[PDB]
This record gives structure tokens, sequence and C-alpha cells, in this order.
């Protein structure tokens, strides 16, 4: 469909991010669930249309392209110039029609924070996020950004304020606030709580029985206090703008 | 679309407790299991008990020690019990747990409710009006969810005495505190006798704080992924009014998703 989704760094504004977002979001999804998103089933997809691009600028010059998976919102290839990098775990089809006339090179990491925070030896709750940091990465990308241990400290950037952002209202809002407010933030407990029960949310929710997931949600608040989440109608459940698919819930 | 795959699995049996009423649990009195022991709201004990505890089976029933979550019969006012399940009018031991905190005895069309705001008693099978006194969630830890909640222009809900408006998100701030209920109810952690309440069912009634004793429909709420805080009863959300904070208030409004009444839960 449309690929060229487009965010500036430039006179950006919390309202030309949320558009950006929410262009980003009317991309990967592919039904709903209980009322809410969900990506698009993987079987159903041909790998052509398995791929999308993020362009994200600096300048109408100097700017970067993600590469992102509709199957899951990852992160698998970026590309700086008539030069792509494919993460060590992106799918094989990957560079068949990702960044196709650009020498594509590997990386020697993939995309789970873990990896990525190995490899930046810093941890998401120290890596700031915002308008600055965003503007950096791209920057450092661009030209010809060569370390390893910065490219995974940019990509933990490019990943929460594109991918993750995508997947929540909470992180969105977040990176919102940043950019009304010319201000950088540290990713709180509850942000981190969030980006590591996609998964677990999304199938608690699809496989869930009588307004029941299976197995319970502990996720943390801000002060960092356990949120047991175990039903539909418990409320945080509603920050939650895009699940991964998992099953189909029988009828 | 194309050769489809995966279906959820139906074996799936979760044993939970179910939260209602000012925090209350569906308690099976006394651990009393002889067939027609009544079923009440109790306090949610301390810890993980089986009078407390109820298996969701695949065959709509709602079972605690075997025996079944039964209805009396199928008119307002009938009693809850517990009963064995081959026993008991097939029909009676059905029950429907919706997504919006609703158990429905499909047969009556009828709904669990706590009728009485006493810890101790009886639940009934009433019609459905989505009362707060209607509203359950479930899950073991029935403890509230106590979050801050911005909208419109970033502001956050504040409660200044029974009124309440938006204003600068202040973390310190303990009017700015609520504690979202089981029965799904927004309590002020001031005070969490305070429930946030529409004083009419009319498109601009303003919505304000008062006691959560009655447990109306319009003390009930709903969070929709859309970002609305939804009324079940009255088909409307909480709105801020004419996208001006200025004017202190938040009212009931039809949802037409514009910006004043998208809301967020900030953990």
């Amino acid at each position: 469909e449309d690929r060229p989704i487009k965010f500036s760094t430039e006179g950006a504004t919390s309202q030309s991010y949320k558009q950006f977002i929410e262009a980003l979001r009317e991309r990967l999804r592919g039904g709903l669930i209980h009322d809410i998103p969900v990506l698009p089933d993987p079987t159903t997809l041909q790998e052509r249309n398995r791929y999308i691009t993020v362009e994200l600028s600096n300048s109408d010059t100097e700017s970067i392209e993600v590469g992102i998976d509709v199957t899951n919102a990852y992160v698998v290839a970026y590309r700086a110039g008539t030069q792509s990098y494919f993460l060590r775990d992106a799918p094989s089809s990957a560079s068949d029609y990702l960044f196709t006339g650009t020498d594509q090179h590997s990386l020697p990491f993939y995309g789970t924070y873990g990896d990525l925070e190995r490899w930046a030896h810093q941890s998401r709750q120290q890596i700031p996020l915002g308008l600055q940091a965003l503007t950096h990465g791209i920057s450092f990308f661009r030209s010809g950004g060569n370390d390893n241990e910065e490219k995974a400290r940019t990509l933990i950037v490019i990943i929460q304020m594109v991918a993750e952002a995508a997947r929540f209202r909470y992180i969105s809002n977040r990176v919102r606030v940043s950019i009304q407010t010319g201000t950088a933030f540290q990713p709180d407990a509850a942000m981190i709580s969030l980006e590591n029960n996609w998964d677990n949310l999304s199938r608690g929710v699809q496989e869930s029985v009588q307004d029941t997931f299976p197995n319970q949600v502990t996720l943390t608040n801000i002060r960092n206090e356990p949120v047991i989440v175990d039903s539909l109608s418990h409320p945080t459940v509603a920050v939650l703008a895009l699940m991964l698919f998992v099953c189909n819930p029988p009828n | 679309i194309v050769e489809k795959s995966k279906i959820c699995s139906s074996r799936y049996e979760p044993t939970v407790r179910i939260g209602g009423r000012d925090g209350m649990c569906v308690d099976v009195y006394d651990n009393g299991y002889h067939n027609g022991n009544r079923i009440i709201m109790w306090k949610c004990k301390d810890r993980l008990e089986e009078n407390q505890l109820w298996t969701l089976k695949s065959d709509k029933t709602i079972r605690s020690n075997g025996k079944c979550l039964t209805t009396y019969g199928y008119a307002p006012g009938s009693y809850v019990m517990i009963y064995d399940c081959t026993s008991a009018v097939a029909e009676a031991t059905y029950w429907e747990i919706w997504d919006n905190g609703t158990i429905i005895n499909p047969k009556s069309a009828l709904v669990l409710s706590a009728e009485s705001s006493s810890m101790g008693g009886t639940l009934t099978v009433q019609t459905n009006e989505y009362l707060m006194r209607q509203g359950w969630r479930t899950g073991n830890n029935t403890s509230p969810f106590v979050t801050s909640i911005s909208g419109y222009s970033d502001l956050c809900m504040q409660a200044q005495g029974s009124n309440v408006w938006m204003a600068d998100c202040d973390s310190n701030k303990k009017e700015q505190q609520w504690a979202l209920y089981t029965d799904g109810s927004i309590r002020s952690v001031q005070n969490t006798n305070n429930c946030l309440t529409s004083k009419d069912h009319k498109q601009g009634s303003t919505i304000l704080l008062m006691g959560c004793s009655n447990g109306w429909a319009s003390q009930r709420w709903v969070f929709k992924n859309d970002g609305s805080i939804y009324s079940l009863y009255d088909d409307m959300v909480m709105d801020v009014k004419g996208s001006d904070p200025s004017l202190k208030q938040i009212i009931l409004w039809p949802y037409t998703g514009k910006p004043n009444q998208i809301w967020l839960t900030l953990f």
C-alpha cells in the first residue's frame, strides 16, 4: 500500500509526531480482536507486502530509512544513502525487497534489546529519548556511523520512538511530551514493563476465555510496583494500540 | 488473507477470584458447599482460599469446589447459590462474563449483582442496567489500579473537593491520583468513598464526585482502546468541555473522537 511514512526532526511538534505514529499505526493493522487492533497474520501475506519503510529526516538532505516487518513491527534493516545494513536476525527474504538498489550489508547482532544493550554498554533506562537523541541517530547513521557500540545504542532510541510508540498509546504520549517540552527522558519502569510484556499482553487478550487471560500479566507502575492484569475489563489494557497476532479466537 | 491459520485453544479453564462492588469478592458463604447455600459479597481474603476461587469452565459454568454457581430463578431478585452441577436446571448454571465486566445468565438475561453495600450481602440476579453494582473483573489480584489520568492539552484530572477539572500534571499532588476499581468506578485516592459521577444522564451533564454507596450507572466507567472513558448505560463519554480546560468542567458527551475526548492512564 503506502511505505513513504515520513517524519522530520525539523520543526516537528507533538502534533506532527502524533500524525507520524497515527499513519504508522494505520499501515500495520490487519484486524481487530476484542476491539483492539492486531498486526496481520504472517500467513496472510506475501514477502512483497511484508516490509515497509519509515523515512526519518533531519533535513530534506540528511535522513535515514528504517525497514519494518509489518508482521511484528520490528526493525530489521536501516538505510543511509546507497547502503543498507540488515540486523543479524531480520528474516531471510529481507534483502530481497528491502533496500534493493543499495549495497546491502549484514550487521553482527539483532535488534533484540539484550543484544543491542549488550553492544551499547548502556541499558534502556540509561538511554534518553527525545528529538535530540533522534536527531543524533539520524546524523550518526547517515554520517557513515561505523561504530557497533553506537549503532546499537541509536537503534534502541529508534526502535522505542518508532516501533514501541506504535504499539502503546502510553509510549507515544511520553515521546510526544518530550517533544512539546523540548525535554529528553529516560524510560520509566512502566514503559519498560510495557515493552517487555507486549507478547504476553497480546496472547492473553486473544486467548482470554471469560474476560480472562489464561496467564496473568505483571506490569509495573512508575513507582515501580506490581500492576497485575488478567482481565479484559482491567483498565490498563487500554494503553494497547497494536497487538502481535497470536491466534484467532474460536467462534 | 489466504490459507488462514491458528485458532486459540478452548482447553483453557482458569480459576481466579471475581472482584466486584467496592472491591469485594464473590464468596461461597462459610465454605458452605451444601446444595442451596447462599453466595455473598465478602472481603477478598488476604490469602487465596477455595470459597473465593472460581473455575471458569468451558461449558460456561462457574465452579468452586466442583459445585456450580447457580441462580435460584429467572426473575429480578432471585438469589444465586452454590449447587451440584448435574442436579440444577442446566440453564441456571450457565454464565457469560462479557468484555465490559457483566456476568449474565443467558437464559434469564438477568445479571449478577451486589445489591447491598454491606460486606456479606447476598448476590442476586437483576435486570441489566450497567450499574456500578453489576460490574466485575476477574483475576486473583483484586487490587485497584491507582493511576493519574491526563487528557486534553496534556492536563491531568484533579479532584478539588467534590469538583474535577484539568490542571497541570504534578506527580506530587495526591488529588490527581485515582483508584480504578474492580466494579468499574473511578475513586479519589483521598477518600475512596467518592466516585466520579455524572449528575444526570443527559448530554452536557457535568461529571463530579459523589458517594459510591448507591452504585448507580453514572458511577461505572469503561476505558476503551480508542482513549475514551465510556458510560455503558448512557451511550456517552467524558468530555473536556468545548476543548476548553479553562471552563473547569468535564461533562458527558457522545463520542466524536475529538482530542477533548481521549484520555490516558499514566500508571
